[PDB]
């Protein structure tokens, strides 16, 4: 996943407005790859969720 | 909107079921994209039933007999005071208009009694509102003149196809409707069509209904070239697979040999991973 | 980094065909998030004109009332929008159907018997047996009865079949047509089919020159695979005529020598108007509604 | 046994919907 | 090679079979019913 | 029963092309597929409307209770 | 308007580097478009759209941003950038139909 | 406002009269439709 899809696949599930977290402010994680382009992995999208 | 099956047995035409069409055809793609449907369910496009997809009506006939031997209850009115505001349905003759909207708690037939000198209205209590389509009049034959005492009325109910109806095919996959999605939120093909129906691809490893796959090849292969392929089971063999015979027609028609048409998601607007399976089924 | 000028010096559009009803113009170097927005509005959020309320008087035909009203709703009308505004639903009917918003059409037909020598078609055996679309007589009223003199309200398909009648049957109805968005109902969608595909980037990897190229030009459409001679190249003529079918993938010889790819920025638009407008004006109004959609949120105060 | 009667006189009508011929 | 017809089935709708009825196979529907009630009066000995 | 106008999947008008379809099958001895092509039916979503219609409405009107015989 | 946009404080922060917005009568039409426009702003920490329920007509747009700039201002730059985006794709298409 | 079932001869009928058509010897009497204002929707 890219920087565009990753965050969309996060807020479509958490929804801190209705309330599903505790810190009231969701944070991100460093990507799996930094060069030549930032990428992610399914293990990380379920890790952060 | 009953239509003949494109893939029909050779005996479907013998009796002539074309006279009495049971169902019809519809574009069906085995996709999980929706999500609302799972392991039994089914979806219908909003624009599909918006144009008469699976439209149907009921017809509920009621038989009213008056005067529960001098007759005292006569259809119609009398001469004394009676309230107004129920003349929209009934006439001066004691019969309702043909076509009026009659919901629960509406006058169907008013009768004038002489023992009480009053016009009481027989109410109508049922489940759904109905439209009157015809009113029969019946009078027993005799050498003497006898006033009518039995009226036969026939209703009709516009049954708009909503969700929860047990829509199915001719292969045994009974399902219901979860939610009718709009066409713009429905996946669209490369041509631009949107399959009005999407069945769950996860019910096939359990229901083991391969017929809705091979017939889906014959359905699309028949709609492209017009020629109808007879089903007539026990005519093929392992040497000549029907997926191959129906595949070569799609290959020379433009489609792929596997009957898989690439499409796009309506919500996000991207190309799906691999070629997805489409086709029409009865 | 990306900016409005970085996209302005980057976004162009081509044309493949120009027809009064169909259109095929290829958006070049635009994002999917905007392509699906144009396709969305052209089908869901574009105003049209269709019959909403129908008032019947007598229908002794076999086809019932609600079905006849549904059919006369489905038939389109070759009337141009922007000549009539939106009604207000919460107002009563008498104050809702004014002249600036409502257009009234009537339909009267009474079939009769015609003596003729008898297998006989209903046209010779009867008179006014079939009801067509052109029988819908538009009637102007209100403050403006001349603004439609040069633009007579007529169904865009005058040969639409409505019903088949017999002697004794009679039909007399007075229906009103109103605006609406494609998301409200299917009759208010002034576009038949609007979508977009992607350019199949057929990238050749190996020297497939030879009789193999002779078996390449046959699979893809004829105006796709081309060659200068029997050798020295095996190129593609037009990457738009081809079809993404992966038929070359089911060949032991052409399995890995070529891959069917995709262009993340090459889109094409195929719009077929329903007759009310042109396949180009439908695009100008669609992007105008999107721009106005951004205007409504831009000039609006926040709350709470 | 007869395998299958194949259709005769077939053609194509397919993608590139902006021009047929 | 299974052609579904429209001209023919619409023709049967236009003019019914004034001659012997068409579809000479649907008679197997009520053949035992009609034959049962037809045999108690027809044939020899009433 | 009656010709469905504005085909469900595509949305193109279909009602007008029924009489023309029967004319192509009667006066010109034209087959099924080429008829829908010349008649103006490209997508198989809308080809299956004329190609599959039954037109039972003609069989309905054979019983008119408003006139003798 | 009062009902179109509703800044609801059930998820927003205090300086409000992070906030959630509620917009009625919208869908992926403005959801996907405005998302792709604001996400390209290098001052955005986190952004995404989420529909409460397809039966209802609502859309929740999440907007998180780095310091030195609030979230509402980023939304305004997104609306202006999307508006200029519609301007260039419409003006170019206008001067392009004549070049046939 | 009535229509015969066999003879199909439209003819009304008043009170204190036998249920029988004035042209054919039948007993079923259909009812014709009256022209009124009936509202519907195109759905
Ligand atoms: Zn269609
Ligand atoms: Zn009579």
């Amino acid at each position: 996943f890219t920087r565009e899809q990753y965050q969309q696949y996060i807020y479509g599930c958490i929804r801190p407005e209705d309330g599903h977290t505790t810190r009231s402010k969701i944070v991100t994680l460093p990507p799996t790859i930094f060069k030549p382009y930032p990428l992610w992995t399914g293990k990380q999208i379920i890790t952060t969720v | 909107t009953g239509q003949t099956p494109i893939v029909k047995a050779n005996l479907y035409d013998d009796y002539g079921m074309d006279n009495f069409p049971n169902g019809f055809n519809a574009v069906v793609a085995v996709i999980s994209y929706t999500g609302y449907d799972m392991d039994d369910a089914m979806i219908i496009n909003k624009s599909a039933d918006e144009r008469g997809f699976g439209y149907g009506t009921m017809y509920k006939t009621e038989k009213v007999d008056l005067a529960l031997d001098p007759i005292t209850q006569h259809f119609g009115f009398g001469n004394d005071e009676w309230p107004k505001e129920w003349l929209e349905k009934l006439d001066e003759d004691g019969l309702p208009y043909i076509g009026t909207y009659v919901e629960e708690g509406d006058p169907i037939c008013a009768y004038f009694d002489d023992t009480l000198n009053k016009t009481k209205i027989k109410t109508y209590h049922s489940s759904e509102p109905a439209y009157i389509e015809e009113v029969n009049l019946i009078g027993d034959e005799s050498n003497k003149f006898q006033e009518l005492q039995t009226v036969s009325i026939k209703y009709r109910i516009r049954r708009t196809p909503q969700i929860g109806d047990k829509f199915s095919s001719r292969h045994g996959q009974k399902g219901v409707c979860s939610r009718k999605w709009p066409t713009i939120d429905m996946p669209f093909s490369e041509t631009g069509i949107q399959p009005d129906i999407i069945i769950n691809p996860h019910a096939f490893p359990s229901r083991m209904t391969i017929g809705m796959f091979v017939e889906s090849l014959a359905g699309k292969a028949g709609a492209l070239h017009g020629i109808a392929q007879d089903s007539t089971p026990w005519i093929f063999n392992e040497d000549d697979t029907p997926a191959d015979y129906f595949g070569e027609q799609l290959a020379k028609a433009g489609y792929n040999y596997h009957g898989n048409e690439p499409m796009y998601s309506g919500a996000t607007g991207e190309e799906l991973r691999a070629d997805i399976y489409v086709g029409v089924v009865y | 980094e990306w900016n409005v000028e970085k996209f302005k010096k980057d976004f162009e559009v081509n044309i493949s065909s120009l027809d009064a009803r169909e259109a095929n113009f290829d958006l070049i170097n635009i994002d999917t998030s905007i392509a699906n927005a144009f396709r969305r509005i052209m089908i869901s959020e574009v105003p049209s004109v269709a019959a909403e309320y129908v008032y019947f008087f007598n229908n002794t035909s076999v086809i019932q009332d609600e079905v006849l009203a549904h059919r006369i709703g489905l038939v389109p009308l070759k009337v141009d929008p922007d000549m009539l505004t939106w009604v207000d639903s919460n107002l009563p009917d008498d104050e809702k159907f004014t002249d600036e918003n409502t257009i009234v059409l009537s339909l009267n037909v009474k079939c009769t018997r015609n003596p003729d020598a008898p297998s006989t078609d209903p046209k010779e055996l009867y008179n006014n047996a079939h009801v067509y679309a052109r029988d819908l007589k538009f009637e102007p009223q209100g403050r403006q009865s001349t603004t439609f003199a040069d633009c007579p309200v007529v169904p865009a398909d005058p040969d639409i079949l409505l019903a088949k009648l017999r002697p004794g049957q009679e039909i007399s109805l007075k229906a009103h047509c109103i605006l609406g968005i494609g998301g409200d109902h299917a009759k208010f969608s002034p576009v038949s089919t609007a979508s977009y595909r992607l350019l199949p980037q057929i990238n050749i990897l190996q020297p497939i020159k030879g009789e193999s190229a002779r078996r390449f030009q046959k699979c893809f459409p004829p105006g796709v695979i081309g060659i200068d001679e029997g050798s020295d190249e095996a190129y593609v003529k037009d990457a738009r005529k081809d079809t993404v079918s992966r038929e070359v993938l089911r060949y032991e010889e052409f399995a890995d020598k070529v891959k069917l790819g995709r262009v993340r920025n090459h889109f094409i638009f195929n719009v077929e108007s329903a007759g009310a407008m042109t396949p180009e004006e439908i695009f100008f109004k669609s992007v105008r509604i999107l721009k106005n959609k951004a205007e409504y949120l831009k000039n609006c105060p926040i709350t709470q | 046994r007869k395998d299958v009667p194949k259709v005769e006189g077939l053609k194509l009508e397919h993608f590139a919907t902006g021009y047929d011929a | 090679t299974a052609d579904f017809r429209t001209l023919e089935r619409e023709s049967r709708f236009i003019n019914p079979p004034k001659d012997k009825s068409a579809f000479p196979l649907l008679q197997e529907a009520v053949q035992p019913h009609i034959g049962s009630f037809n045999a108690l009066t027809e044939g020899p000995d009433g | 029963m009656i010709v469905p106008v504005r085909c469900f999947s595509c949305g193109k008008v279909v009602g007008d092309k029924w009489e023309s379809y029967l004319n192509l099958l009667q006066e010109d001895e034209l087959d099924e597929g080429t008829a829908l092509s010349r008649l103006g039916l490209k997508r198989y979503c809308c080809r299956r409307m004329i190609l599959t219609h039954v037109d039972l409405i003609e069989k309905f009107l054979r019983y008119n209770p408003l006139e003798k015989r | 308007d009062r009902e179109k946009i509703k800044l609801l404080t059930q998820a927003t922060s205090e300086d409000g580097t992070s906030a959630s917005f509620q917009i009625v009568e919208e869908d992926h039409t403005l959801g996907n478009a405005l998302r792709y426009v604001i996400m390209k702003n290098p001052d955005v920490e986190f952004c995404g759209y989420s529909i409460p329920h397809p039966s209802e007509n609502l859309l929740n747009i999440r907007i998180q941003t780095y310091g030195e700039t609030t979230a509402v201002d980023a939304l305004q730059k997104g609306l202006k950038d999307l508006m200029d985006l519609c301007d260039v794709v419409e003006s170019k298409f206008t001067e392009k139909i004549k070049s046939m | 406002k009535y229509i015969c079932a066999e003879c199909s001869s439209k003819l009304s009928l008043s009170r204190t009269d036998a249920v029988r058509c004035k042209d054919c010897g039948h007993r079923i009497l259909l009812k014709a439709r009256t022209k009124r204002l009936v509202q519907f929707e195109a759905r």
